[PDB]
């Protein structure tokens, strides 16, 4: 059957002219109760791809197993059958898709929502979305969970089409993910102040900045109004 | 006939029953003086108590109808109490349905309208 048990928040992400950034907060909540903090939801597969997994934490672990098995299969046989048949993001993406789809038909699915973000070996930016249902779509900016229809609006104003990718840089995206995270921590009850951030660059590789706190926060407007409306 | 015994109009067009009401508020012999300051309003009133056996503290004519609005009464104390009770009820009600306490202007107008109804009946 399967339904929400212990559930993560949102993975948010965007492209720029030389790569993509992808970030998520560290939470496995048991609904309102925030029962686990410090549980990382970005999972790197090789150094050209980070997969950000949302939804249920249980299923996440069990895809942690499948990504790790995958690296093993690729390494198998020749050592040269993984140097120029090395993994692309597009492979990881498709594999994850088809298992989810067929598991939904057995009626006990992997309850996840996933972003596969990476860069190809030709240098192309790769950001594409899959979910338990098996719906596939690409977008220049993508997010999952609550932040797919909350955080994502802001992000899409930076990049709305494929033409606005050359108008965005690694330091523009950098500011906007920090900002979309602050929006997330503010207006979502499921959130952690902690967040980890990975950047996949094609020029400089995987740079994995972990365990940032939300900064530039404001609460200076909470002294000015008290009561629920009627009370002055 | 009954043009002075109930609140119906007379050939004069003047309601005698109503006139009698004003001829009973000056028979308690209480004077009041009310002045507007520059930041306040002050009202002083008589409180003549001629008895040893009446407690003078409980003899009063200034009733607080709101926490901000006082009311000073010249005339009989049964009718004073009834008008105070009604006014307090309305002032509370105004807070409840309009989200702020009843103004002095409108509290005056509300008792004014009830007085007309009491001389309509």
């Amino acid at each position: 059957t399967q339904q929400p048990i212990v559930t993560g928040t949102s993975v948010i992400s965007m492209k720029y002219d030389n790569g993509v950034i992808i970030a998520a907060d560290n939470l496995g909540s048991y609904g309102s109760l925030l029962r686990f903090n410090g549980v990382e939801r970005l999972i790197p597969v090789g150094d050209n791809t980070v997969v950000g997994i949302s939804g249920d934490i249980s299923d996440m672990q069990h895809i942690e197993r499948l990504l790790k098995d995958l690296v093993t299969e690729n390494a198998y046989d020749n050592p040269l059958a993984d140097a120029e048949e090395a993994l692309e993001p597009s492979y990881i993406f498709e594999y994850l898709a088809t298992v989810m789809y067929q598991r939904r038909s057995k009626m006990n699915p992997l309850w996840n929502a996933i972003i596969v973000a990476g860069v190809q070996s030709n240098g192309d930016q790769f950001l594409r979305y899959v979910n338990l249902l098996g719906v596939t779509y690409s977008s220049p900016t993508l997010a999952t969970g609550f932040g797919a229809h909350m955080a994502n609006p802001l992000l899409r104003k930076v990049v709305d089409r494929e033409s606005d990718i050359p108008k965005t840089t690694v330091q523009v995206a950098e500011e906007a993910i920090v900002n979309a995270m602050r929006v997330l921590y503010y207006r979502d009850a499921r959130s952690s102040r902690n967040f980890s951030l990975a950047i996949i660059d094609k020029n400089t590789g995987l740079t994995f900045k972990k365990n940032l706190q939300v900064e530039n926060m404001k609460w200076d407007f909470a002294k000015d109004i008290k009561g629920y409306g009627t009370q002055k | 006939g009954y043009d002075r015994h109930i609140t119906i109009f007379s050939p004069e067009g003047r309601l005698y029953q109503v006139e009698y009401a004003f001829k009973a508020t000056n028979q308690t012999n209480i004077n009041s003086l009310a002045v507007r300051g520059k930041d306040c309003t002050v009202v002083i009133s008589q409180k003549k108590v001629p008895d040893k056996l009446l407690d003078p503290t409980t003899v009063s004519y200034i009733f607080c109808i709101s926490r901000t609005i006082g009311m000073v009464v010249n005339g009989p104390i049964p009718d004073a109490r009834n008008a105070a009770l009604r006014a307090k009820a309305e002032a509370a009600e105004f807070r409840y349905k309009y989200g702020y306490d009843m103004p002095c202007d409108v509290l005056a107008k509300r008792m004014a309208n009830l007085s007309q109804i009491y001389t309509q009946r």
